[PDB]
């Protein structure tokens, strides 16, 4: 639900105005919507932890450089809310600060879970 | 009494009453009093002579009804009811024929068992007073005279009644009902009116001194009275005065129409100045719940003990700390307070006797905080007037602000649909007129959009935490009360929940007046970290007070817990607004009613399945970058409501003017934009009106951008 | 006794005997607005405060006799008057029963309402822009055959039979409409004030101006709020003794009396009765037969 | 999106959806002597240009701007020209002839038979008795009792002119005392008694006059088609349908046609209290004096009314913490140094006017009081725009009210109409009338506002009235039903309360009923104390839509039924037995229609109440005077008296009494004749 309207409204965002990098940052957040259904996907296999250990095997590599871009998209997204000044902007902005917030949280337990 | 006079008198003595003021020369219609005196005066004298009879020997008779036996005297003369002239000549007629006395005064009736002439009257004062004044006028001559008066009382000359008792009782039972009549019409007035004798007199309102003098002192100059005023005034006729002042008026005073085009609107201008705060009584969407599935028991109970069990749900409690201080207050001393309201529910769980309201301990911190530091004493002027700093009270500018991005964010999340019903309405009749129908599907289809709202949500909230509030204050007038803030829904399996979503304290309230401000705390549950968008939180300390666990599809994640601390006030008017925040759905439903309605008067149709049923409408309710947002008809219902909901939460005068203004600057543009050919007067003037009321409110700097963009779009 | 007491405690006070002494009964109805304010303390606040606490009503003493101190599930009912709201209940599940039949003959123009909404008929609702025309349109329709003065002397005579006035009292003939009231409401025990107020209702016409874009029959009146709206029409077919006064009172005549009974006194007799609100008067019955006809053939004579 | 409700004008027209412009439904929960001094200040500035007097009466100075010169500038000016205010109502009568007369004709009536009581009908009045705001009621019986200790005894004849003599006659004595023993001279009895309290409320003196004036200003208005103040509802949107039918039957179509939307805000500070004395005098020409002297009065005490300061300022102290209240009687000697910028010079402005604590102001009028005379001043200006008097190609027409003015001007062309606008300004202006040009906006006829009634190419719609409240009254069960119903099916009739709106707000008062009666119905789960005895009602009932809501049954009103009492709807339905117990008149317990029933209950100057206790008195020994007005020549005493001795008579022979009880009540009669003549 937060994935679908933060999309929304930086889909306006896209098009209202050129596209200054908003289509890269897009592209990222479907990437990692994404990966998140995944994530669930394998803890819905939790059932049967024997092939999660391999999963966790790709788990390893898969979560620290995904874990990388989670980060530096929260820094991007922070300096982008930090210099906007247009009210749509900013509440998208903030929006999709707080939802990277919950999620790099969200994965870092997962991370946790499986070692 | 005109009116009453033609309705109790038959229509002879109506028509002699009004020959005889015709003749004397007065006008019934300013003299409606005499009249109906006179009246009465006739339609006594006739009742003396009626049904009385001289025998055919030396005997009276009283036979009445029809006689056409004749060869019977009538026993009396009809004097009164003529003219002067005749009646003097009739007068003197019979008595030349009965040898009597002429009266120097013209009298009423003659007597044959006497040669005397009877005068009768009737007095509406004491009976012996007029039988006296008659006296003194009526001396010395052979002159009979009969008194009758309105309450039954009566005398002749010598206590010498001539009437049998039955007809002068007929005479006083019927002047006994006209007193009654009239004083149930109120027309009983009159009874002063024949206090002089004479009952001609008019009323009388005198102007005289220190009224006379005050009255020549409130007229026009270059006149000296109030009578050479009237004078002027009643000599006055219409030369040509309005056209030789308007000539002689100069041509700067004009009234001149400048176009209103679709490029003289320009946008409002607001503010400059730092974001404006949050300044409502509670949190609206960063607010958090601790809730409890209540196995039915409806009805209310005790809150606190629901506080207690919503509290027990929660594990997580952390050591509090501040992560926003609130930098015009002791923060510590807010943290404490948090600490000792945990402390104090703890206690609960002991002393046998549970306890229904909890009362807070008077420490420091609670005392500072509720402001029980005592406030500036009510000194006198005669004292205190060398402390050299001593202003006004505000003696202080309204400070200018700038509108955030948070209030637009707020306004989103009321529009919303939550997952509780939050409300549920009583039963009504079954319908059986079609205008009942079509009532009943427009209510149940605004109902049904508008239930599970979160803007229905906040009117709950309000409801219940000024419900609370105003019977605290009222029974626990000298105390500090723990307060818990709670609401009631529905889950959509019909489920209850009880929801907790902080704890007010409030102060000493002795609230004489409506407008007494009672001090309470208000600590409140959130997600939200205030360090966003710290100067949204600028009245509020922060406190960091636990984890809060959130279930997700991945898995169970932690999230820190936050409590929105902040000193508040309130009065009885503002907990009674609080209260009657459910009027706001019956002013969106009127809204969306009154725009059905005038959709259907044009049409000469019901458009109600044309709003609702039909998916394919859309109303323009949003803005994006990409121009102007479509939405549903649902979506609508929602969005008023909201609208009613934070007009009613942020109420102020700014926004009552703001809204005044604006209604007229939109009027003009939809004028111009149906090709009415608008014009103004003083536009510069109405954006004056409109941008004095724009200073600090997020609301009315949100109304006026609001404002801002409807301007940009319509006139495109 | 009481009231006796009442009035000399009354006029033992130096203000209240100046008021009692010189106000006559005529201006009462001044007196009667001389009244304090300022009490609205928002009394639906007030009532709610008053629901929450037990006892909030007031009952007379025969409370404790007829209802049980305490419900059959332990709830106490009542106390030393006031009174639980749950003796109200009580007594409407199980209190003494009683014969409900005069009240639709009290109460005959609300049941009149009601049976005419019952069998009326509903057409079609129409979406117009009609336009309301102001009328004189009468609210409550009173008797045809009686005027306004004439209705109020009925309601008179047969409510407060001991404060007719010398209009009625020294009129002769009755009406047939106050001998059938008489008889109808001959054991009614609703209460003398409602029954007055009831009677005017349905005896004493009443008019008004509406905004009506329709009939002004006095039913197509009542259902205004259901015929006609801002934009719309809904058609709607509704279901469907002689005596003479002669002066104040007399003590060579014995005590006064109140009028019910000059019924039984003689023929020709003089007697003093308190009649009205008020003054006592010397009256007889109307030895002679008088009666109002054509007087202005009688007075032409002259 | 961000949520924009404003775009929604984008496709629904403004007076469509202008509901949503109107923020409140009710009071909003918020609010000077500050203000009360601006407008003493901009009421002489308006005027400023007019002569200066100090009355010989008060000693107070007074601005006459009457007659004063003319404006050369679009300000507001009070210079209203006598000559041009007295041929106004030349012409308004030559438009409706016998206006004035009929109207003077139909007043005297009212001026003749008023009592005195009609003077307590009305919100809180400035009681000078006590220098404070009071009930009109308890302030009449505050006024009438001071009157009476001094030698004014004439308002005991229960009739308004004499009590209105009484106070003519106040205002001679040169002493004026009042026991509660203080000591007013006549100086300051004449400021008191020409003292407008605070949005303003005059004293116990120049209510009664002004009531006159108003039943005359009444009386010329109801002949009036433009003058839209004293209708209102449905036929005030027959008034805004007129007009416009009027101004549009064109023949052979080329005359244009504008409509004013106009504003008069604060129009009342410009209404010289001089020309509404001209008014009257013009209005009652030909008339008898006294009628005149009567009306003539209210204008002659508000052309010498003072406005009360109010409260004053309070100030602050942050260093002692400290504060003071300083009342404005005291605020004429005050050193300026504590006192604001702006407020400094308030008081620096207005301090050759303030006089024993009340600033004097002559000039202007205060909102309400003279609302109807202030119509037929503004009908004045709309009836010269008669083709007869616009000697032109250019004619106007409008409707009037106290708060607002709508104008329609038709002529050839686009010039014409500007002239016929400026022509109606210009007229304006020479009778003191201030059209607000910040607020007014013209259009082509088809759209326009007037008192918050909007008119879109025919359909009106009303939004002058607030939506009323939908809870409980606080009284008994039984009437609150009825009162809630009867309020709803009273707002369908006037205020155009939706058929849906009000079936809502049907269910937010039945669920404010059942909460506060604790009357839930008697299948629900919800446990009240009452709870118990309304589950055995409901279980020993068979018909359980008979039960009353307070009964815990079932709601069956809606539209159709509001008319209808709920005991008398729920009739045929209900049980034998549960009609025999509720409709018991031997029960315990006991503009609306209700049956008495066992839900009818009842629940918990020397002598302020002294007139409230003999009525009551009365109505034991005479019940009838509950339902009719009571009506005898004979005294209070008399007639309880005789009452008591017939009552004991009778009642001893028929053994309900004993001997001794009938001897004490004619022992205590004979006491009570015996206090009679004293």
């Amino acid at each position: 639900s937060s994935f679908q309207d933060i999309l929304m409204r930086m889909s306006k965002m896209q098009l209202g105005s050129s596209s200054e990098d908003l289509n890269g940052m897009i592209t990222q957040f479907e990437s990692l919507k994404l990966y998140r259904d995944s994530l669930g996907e394998a803890v819905m296999r939790m059932g049967d932890l024997h092939s999660l250990q391999n999963r966790n095997g790709k788990w390893r590599e898969q979560l620290s450089q995904k874990f990388e871009e989670i980060r530096w998209l929260i820094e991007e997204v922070r300096h982008r809310l930090k210099i906007t000044e247009n009210s749509f902007e900013q509440i998208t902005f903030m929006q999709a600060l707080q939802l990277l917030l919950e999620v790099e949280q969200e994965i870092r337990t997962f991370s946790f879970q499986l070692i | 009494m005109e009116d009453f006079v033609r309705q109790c008198f038959n229509p002879m003595i109506v028509e002699l009453a009004e020959k005889a003021m015709k003749e004397y020369g007065e006008d019934l219609k300013i003299e409606t009093n005499k009249f109906a005196a006179i009246c009465t005066h006739l339609e006594v004298c006739f009742m003396y002579s009626d049904f009385h009879f001289i025998n055919e020997r030396g005997e009276s008779i009283i036979v009445e009804s029809g006689d056409p036996n004749a060869l019977l005297k009538h026993r009396f003369e009809i004097i009164e009811g003529r003219d002067r002239t005749m009646a003097w000549t009739v007068v003197n007629s019979i008595c030349n024929t009965t040898g009597a006395e002429k009266p120097k005064f013209l009298p009423d009736l003659y007597d044959y068992k006497e040669n005397r002439f009877i005068e009768i009257g009737v007095t509406r004062r004491e009976v012996h007073i007029y039988y006296l004044e008659k006296a003194n006028k009526i001396k010395s001559e052979k002159t009979h005279i009969h008194i009758f008066s309105f309450t039954g009382e009566e005398m002749a000359t010598k206590a010498d009644y001539t009437l049998d008792e039955e007809s002068r009782a007929r005479i006083k039972t019927r002047l006994f009902t006209i007193r009654q009549e009239m004083a149930s019409r109120g027309l009983w007035d009159s009874f002063r009116q024949s206090e002089r004798g004479e009952e001609t007199i008019e009323e009388r309102f005198e102007i005289t001194g220190t009224m006379r003098r005050l009255a020549d002192q409130s007229l026009p100059p270059n006149f000296s009275s109030l009578e050479n005023f009237r004078a002027y005034v009643d000599g006055f006729e219409p030369n040509g005065y309005i056209e030789g002042k308007l000539s002689q008026m100069s041509k700067e005073v004009n009234a001149r129409i400048e176009p209103f085009l679709k490029t003289t609107p320009r946008p409002l201008r607001l503010p400059d100045g730092p974001p404006c705060s949050q300044r409502s009584k509670f949190l609206l969407m960063d607010a958090l719940k601790l809730s409890i599935e209540d196995p039915s028991h409806e009805g209310e109970g005790i809150p606190l003990y629901d506080a207690i069990k919503c509290m027990r749900t929660f594990f997580g409690w952390k050591e509090p700390n501040v992560v926003k201080p609130h930098e015009k207050g002791i923060n510590p001393n807010y943290l404490l307070a948090w600490k000792q309201v945990l402390a104090e529910l703890q206690d609960i769980e002991n002393e046998e006797k549970i306890p229904k309201t909890k009362n807070m301990k008077k420490t420091s911190q609670l005392k500072w905080a509720l402001g029980e530091n005592m406030a500036p004493e009510k000194v006198d002027f005669d004292d205190c007037k060398d402390v050299s700093d001593l202003k006004q009270y505000d003696s202080d500018e309204p400070e200018l602000r700038s509108l955030a991005s948070w209030i637009q964010s707020e306004f989103n999340k009321a529009c919303e649909l939550t997952d509780s019903s939050w409300i549920e309405l009583d039963e009504i009749g079954e319908d059986v007129a079609p205008i009942e129908h079509i009532a009943s599907m427009r209510r149940n289809y605004f109902t049904a959009e508008v239930s599970h709202c979160r803007a229905t949500e906040y009117i709950m909230k309000g409801v219940y935490i000024n419900t609370a509030l105003l019977n605290a204050s009222c029974a626990a007038m000298d105390d500090f009360q723990l307060i818990p803030m709670i609401s009631k829904c529905r889950t959509k399996e019909g489920r209850r929940k009880t929801n907790l979503y902080g704890f007010i304290i409030k102060g000493r309230s002795h609230l004489r007046n409506d407008t007494d401000v009672v001090n309470f705390v208000s600590m409140e549950f959130s997600l939200t970290d205030p360090r966003l968008e710290p100067h949204k939180w600028e009245k509020y300390c922060v406190l960091e007070i636990g984890d809060m666990l959130l279930r997700s599809a991945i898995g169970q994640v932690s999230r820190p817990m936050f409590l929105y601390v902040r000193t508040n006030g309130t009065s009885k008017i503002k907990m009674k607004w609080g209260m009657e925040m459910r009027r706001c759905l019956l002013q969106s439903l009127q809204q969306i009613e009154s725009m059905i309605e005038a959709e259907s008067s044009v049409k000469e149709k019901d458009m109600t399945k044309e709003f609702f049923e039909n998916k394919s409408e859309t109303w323009p309710i949003g803005e994006s970058p990409k121009g102007v947002e479509e939405g549903s008809i649902g979506k609508v219902c929602r969005t008023l409501l909201a609208k009613s909901v934070f007009n009613s939460l942020y109420a102020s005068p700014q926004l009552e003017g703001f809204s005044a203004e604006s209604r007229k600057l939109l009027l003009i543009v939809q004028a111009l934009r149906d090709n009415l050919e608008p014009g103004t007067f003083d536009l510069g003037g109405l954006y004056e009106a409109i941008e004095e009321c724009l200073i600090n409110d997020p609301w009315v700097l949100l109304n006026a951008s609001w404002f801002n963009s409807f301007l940009t779009h319509a006139l495109r | 006794m009481e009231r006796i007491k009442e009035l000399r405690d009354l006029m033992s006070q130096s203000r209240t005997r100046e008021i009692l002494t010189k106000t006559t009964v005529d201006h009462m109805a001044i007196i009667k607005k001389y009244t304090s304010g300022r009490q609205e303390k928002n009394p639906a606040l007030r009532m709610k405060w008053m629901m929450a606490m037990k006892y909030p009503i007031t009952a007379d003493k025969r409370i404790m006799e007829m209802i049980p101190e305490r419900n059959e599930q332990g709830q106490t009912l009542w106390s030393k008057v006031m009174v639980s709201p749950l003796a109200v209940t009580w007594w409407n599940r199980n209190g003494p029963t009683t014969s409900a039949v005069h009240y639709p003959k009290i109460y005959k123009t609300y049941f009149e309402k009601v049976e005419r909404l019952k069998h009326g008929t509903f057409g079609p609702v129409h979406f117009r822009n009609q336009v309301k025309i102001r009328r004189r349109v009468d609210i409550n329709p009173g008797h045809a055959d009686l005027s306004a003065k004439e209705a109020q002397d009925v309601i008179m005579e047969v409510v407060f039979p001991n404060e007719v006035g010398a209009r009625i009292l020294t009129s002769e003939s009755q009406l047939t409409i106050t001998k059938e009231k008489k008889e109808e409401l001959q054991d009614c025990k609703i209460s003398p004030l409602m029954v007055a107020y009831m009677l005017e209702r349905e005896l004493v016409r009443k008019t008004r101006f509406l905004p009506v874009a329709g009939g002004t029959s006095s039913v197509y009146i009542e259902v205004l709020h259901l015929t006609q709206g801002t934009c719309w029409e809904q058609m709607y077919t509704p279901g469907g003794r002689g005596f003479l006064i002669l002066g104040k009172e007399d003590r060579r005549y014995g005590p006064a009396l109140s009028i019910n009974e000059l019924s039984n006194l003689a023929k020709g007799e003089k007697a003093n009765v308190l009649i009205g609100q008020g003054d006592v008067v010397l009256v007889m019955k109307r030895k002679r037969d008088s009666s109002i006809l054509t007087d202005s053939q009688t007075a032409t004579k002259r | 999106m961000d949520v924009n409700p404003t775009l929604l004008f984008l496709k629904v027209p403004a007076q469509n959806a202008i509901s949503t412009t109107f923020p409140y439904t009710g009071d909003p929960p918020y609010s000077g002597t500050g203000y009360t001094m601006d407008t003493v200040n901009r009421t002489h500035q308006y005027s400023e240009k007019g002569r200066w007097t100090t009355n010989t009466e008060t000693g107070a100075p007074q601005l006459n701007p009457i007659d004063g010169p003319l404006p050369e500038d679009n300000e507001p000016s009070g210079y209203a020209q006598t000559d041009c205010v007295l041929e106004a109502m030349a012409f308004l009568e030559e438009s409706h002839p016998g206006i004035f007369e009929n109207s003077c004709l139909e007043t005297m009536e009212v001026v003749q038979q008023t009592r005195v009581d009609k003077l307590t009908q009305g919100r809180q009045t400035y009681d000078w008795t006590l220098n404070r705001n009071q009930p009109a009621a308890t302030a009449l019986a505050n006024t009438i009792e001071v009157f009476r200790s001094n030698g004014l005894t004439a308002n005991e004849s229960g009739r308004l002119i004499d009590f209105l003599k009484d106070v003519m006659e106040s205002m001679d004595k040169e002493e004026m005392e009042i026991t509660t023993k203080q000591r007013l001279n006549k100086r300051s009895y004449l400021i008191r008694a020409l003292t407008l309290n605070t949005i303003a409320t005059p004293g116990m003196q120049i209510r009664g006059f002004v009531y006159f004036v108003e039943t005359l200003a009444r009386s010329i208005c109801e002949k009036l088609e433009q003058s839209g103040l004293p209708v209102g509802g449905n036929e005030k949107k027959a008034k805004l349908a007129n007009v416009v039918r009027k101004m549009m039957t064109n023949s052979q179509d080329t005359e244009l046609s504008f409509t004013i939307t106009g504003d008069n805000t604060k129009w009342n500070e410009n209404q010289n209290p001089r020309m509404f004395l001209a008014m009257i005098t013009y209005i009652t020409r030909n008339q008898p004096e006294w009628f005149r002297n009567v009306l003539s009065i209210a204008p002659i005490m508000f052309s010498n009314k003072m406005a009360r300061l109010g409260k004053g300022y309070m100030f602050e102290s942050k260093s002692m913490k400290l504060r003071t209240q300083i009342p404005a009687e005291m605020l004429a000697s005050i050193d300026l140094k504590y006192f604001n910028d702006s407020t400094r010079k308030k008081i620096e402005k207005i301090r050759p006017l303030l006089i024993d604590g009340t600033a004097s102001l002559s000039p202007g009028m205060m909102m309400g009081m003279f609302n109807m005379l202030s119509t037929v001043l503004g009908v004045s200006i709309l009836n010269l725009g008669q083709k007869r008097y616009t000697k032109t190609t250019y004619w106007w027409d409008g409707l009037q009210s106290s708060d607002d003015f709508a104008l329609i001007v038709n002529a050839p062309n686009h010039e014409g109409i500007q002239a016929g606008v400026d022509r109606f300004y210009r007229t304006c202006k020479l009778l003191g009338i201030n059209m607000s040009k910040k607020k007014s906006y013209i259009n082509r006829t088809g759209t326009f506002e007037f008192t918050s009634f909007f008119y879109r190419y025919g359909f009106v719609a009303n939004f002058s009235m607030e939506l009323p409240s939908f809870g409980v009254s606080g009284i008994n069960e039984s009437a609150d039903m009825s009162i809630g119903v009867t309020v709803i099916k009273n707002n369908m009739i006037n205020n155009d309360l939706g058929p849906a709106t009000a079936q809502m707000a049907l269910q937010l008062f039945i669920k404010d009923y059942r909460y506060t009666y604790r009357c839930h119905r008697g299948d629900t789960q919800i446990q009240t104390r009452r709870s118990f005895e309304i589950k055995k009602l409901w279980e020993q009932t068979r018909s359980k839509a008979g039960l009353l809501v307070s009964d815990g049954g079932p709601n069956l009103y809606n539209i159709r039924n509001l008319h209808i009492p709920e005991v008398c709807l729920k009739w045929e339905l209900m049980d034998e037995d549960y009609q025999g117990r509720l409709c018991n008149p031997l029960n315990p317990f006991v503009e609306y229609d209700a049956v008495a029933t066992t839900h009818s209950w009842i629940p918990k100057l020397e002598d302020e109440q002294m007139y409230q206790k003999c009525c009551n008195l009365f109505e034991k020994f005479f019940p009838s005077s509950s339902y009719r007005r009571p009506v005898g020549i004979s005294s209070m005493v008399e007639a309880m008296v005789s009452r008591a001795r017939i009552d004991a008579r009778i009642d001893f022979e028929s053994g309900r009494i004993k001997k001794e009880e009938f001897a004490e009540i004619m022992k205590i009669c004979s006491t009570i004749e015996e206090l009679r003549r004293q």
